[PDB]
């Protein structure tokens, strides 16, 4: 069933489906063997490509993409890479949209991020994705405010939390943001200053 | 009364000129500090090239000299 | 002050401090010119500046 409605409600019962560790496995060989994996990350592209070229129906439909992609690669193991590369580098595109949806992607991108050496491609298209846009001079603040630029609301913010508790978990590369801006992990620690600094001053416990 | 008040609305325009002058540089520190940025393009070379005629026309050549003081 | 513990320079400042001064000159200008006219006017007839 095609019609966008269904198709989303689709995604989402599936999502129930693949609950055990078990069942995520099979919901993994559905979409892979016997609609595709690539058929959906396609979705997702082609989405992106409308949205932009255009500067509640899609994000019915997007949000349950993501709530499916999300429920699995959480329950999965060795095949978490398999669809870490695949909706990878879509989901990274997403992300530059701006979209309602960034943190969800987010929530997403973290569960795909595996535990081992390849984090790269991850650390690179986050600290590509803050500082972009901005113009950082030689002091601190102006760090700040890639991140404060680009992560605007709530939900962009947890989101981007669970994806850096990820990365942050347990690694990450040399001589980051090399080229663009002066390297280091430290400035992610700074835009936390913005964070849990305000977090006493939330709304909503 | 009017004659010798005439002195407050003299000295509230000077005031106002000075404080205009201040205003300005204060405004124009808010855009220096919070900006750069280094973004700071844009928009600003209009500014930009606005500026530089006006600038140097003045300057240089041609008038100050020979004028003012042919004048002078 | 805040500024300052950053990483360091500060910069296309300079422009509006031009700016400044530039739009500041000619108002040094326009005195000078208003120094001039009050000359010429004073430069006019002797013997009662204070007739008719």
């Amino acid at each position: 069933l095609l019609p966008p409605t269904i198709y989303i409600p689709y995604l989402k019962m599936l999502q129930g489906l693949a609950n055990g560790p078990q069942c995520a496995h099979y919901c993994f060989s559905l979409l892979k063997v016997n609609v595709s994996w690539e058929h959906f990350f396609h979705s997702l592209m082609l989405y992106h490509e409308h949205l932009r070229k255009d500067l509640q129906k899609e994000q019915d439909g997007l949000i349950a993409f993501l709530q499916l992609t999300s429920t699995i690669i959480t329950w999965s193991e060795n095949a978490r890479l398999a669809l870490c590369e695949t909706p990878v580098v879509v989901i990274l595109g997403l992300l530059q949209c701006s979209i309602p949806l960034k943190a969800e992607l987010l929530k997403t991108l973290a569960a795909f991020g595996k535990s081992p050496e390849i984090a790269a491609s991850l650390w690179q298209s986050l600290e590509y994705t803050i500082l972009q846009t901005v113009r950082i001079p030689s002091g601190i603040e102006v760090e700040l405010n890639e991140i404060e630029s680009r992560c605007e609301e709530y939900p962009l913010t947890r989101a981007f939390c669970q994806l850096i508790s990820t990365l942050v978990e347990s690694s990450f590369p040399s001589n980051l943001g090399a080229g663009l801006r002066p390297p280091g992990f430290d400035p992610y620690l700074q835009f936390l200053r913005d964070s849990v600094f305000r977090f006493r001053t939330r709304a909503r416990a | 009364n009017q004659t010798t008040s005439v002195a407050k609305i003299a000295q509230y325009k000077r005031k106002l000129m000075d404080l205009s002058h201040r205003t300005l540089q204060v405004l124009i520190k808010q855009e220096i500090q919070r900006k750069s940025g280094y973004a700071i393009q844009a928009d600003e070379e209009q500014l930009r090239v606005q500026l530089d005629t006006i600038q140097g026309e003045l300057n240089a050549p041609t008038q100050f000299k020979g004028r003012l003081n042919e004048l002078m | 002050g805040t500024i300052y513990l950053q990483h360091a320079d500060e910069e296309r400042e300079k422009t509006y401090k031009l700016a400044e001064n530039i739009d500041a000159q000619l108002k040094r200008m326009a005195q000078d010119l208003k120094d001039i006219i009050e000359h010429l006017n004073t430069s006019g007839a002797p013997a009662d500046t204070s007739d008719p």
